[PDB]
DNA sequence: CATAATAATAGTTTTTAGTTTATT
DNA sequence: ATAAACTAAAAACTATTATTATGG
């Protein structure tokens, strides 16, 4: 938890009493955090704030857009999946405020930021982490715009061990998530083989 | 998706509360318990009485009734 | 201390080691 | 002195049911 930001909470309060890009230092902070340079404990104090501020620059958050995702990707405080699930929250809090298909940085962000939460999905617990498969479902469908499917961190995810004991199930939500979307099955594109790729399914199965 | 933070924060389970998610399971079960006793005791009353006619104030009854406000009834 | 739960237990047929009763 | 049955066959194949690892 943060402790320091309370001043920092009274701040934001009091200039959204008070409250394009009219300057409220937020010009200042915005060069002070779209560096990937800024100092973790810095970085963290803005992330926090950004977190507790979301509502001031909602016709703002486009320009936003970019610091946040690469903000958000590769985080190296209480915990990196914390933040991670907080900022993301955040982001899609709002949808048509800001789409990450504009510049392809945001879309490369988004994807990277993909490929990193399916490589952290999973929990020993059982709603937390179905919790996470609702995050990735709900991402994948408030955007449908630059996104695009792997297929092969999931197919080694849902190939598995060939499990004698439930593991892969976890790839097989996977591609639940997918289903969801009206995103193809499967991209016949290269992947591997494109056909024992369901090969795999059905010996699971 | 504007409670995903709220979903988030809501399903932040992970200070391990099993047993105490269990037991406010249990209380809710029992307040569950003691509110639908109460119900069951108020609905064998006789439920509220539909009506089926508008109505009208005045200083003399409004003969503007129509046809339908007459035999419904 | 509640509930779509779930699964480790059990119970049927086989085929061994107990034994009569003459057998010499 | 027991050559037939002495006497009850110790045992899995192939099928189900209450457990709870948990769901909440």
């Amino acid at each position: 938890r943060h402790e320091c930001m309370a001043p920092l909470t009274a701040l934001v309060k009091h200039m959204h009493r008070s409250l394009r890009d009219l300057p409220s230092w937020m010009k200042f902070l915005h060069g002070k955090l779209g560096n990937p340079i800024v100092p973790l404990n810095i970085r963290l104090f803005l992330a926090k704030l950004v977190i507790n501020t979301e509502e001031v620059f909602r016709p703002y958050a486009k320009h936003w857009l970019s610091p946040l995702l690469q903000l958000a990707a590769s985080e190296n405080g209480e915990g990196i999946h914390y933040m991670v699930v907080e900022i993301v929250a955040t982001i899609l809090s709002w949808t048509g405020l800001a789409t990450p298909t504009g510049v392809p940085k945001d879309e490369v962000l988004a994807n990277r930021l993909l490929n990193f939460l399916m490589k952290h999905v999973f929990h020993p617990k059982r709603a937390v982490f179905r919790h996470n498969l609702e995050i990735i479902k709900t991402l994948v469908e408030c955007w449908k715009d630059c996104l695009s499917i792997p297929y092969r961190l999931i197919f080694e995810k849902f190939s598995g061990k060939d499990p004698n004991s439930k593991d892969n199930s976890v790839g097989i939500q996977l591609l639940g998530i997918v289903m969801a979307n009206d995103l193809p099955p499967y991209d016949p594109q290269c992947g591997i083989q494109s056909s024992e790729y369901f090969q795999a399914l059905v010996n699971n199965m | 998706g504007r409670t995903d933070l709220l979903r988030l924060r809501r399903r932040f389970m992970r200070d391990q509360e099993k047993l105490s998610l269990m037991y406010a399971r249990k209380g809710v079960a029992e307040q569950k318990r003691e509110k639908e006793i109460k119900s069951e005791l108020k609905m064998k009353q006789d439920a509220q009485v539909v009506l089926y006619r508008s109505y009208r104030h005045g200083d003399l009854p409004d003969i503007q009734i129509k046809h339908s406000s007459l035999i419904t009834p």
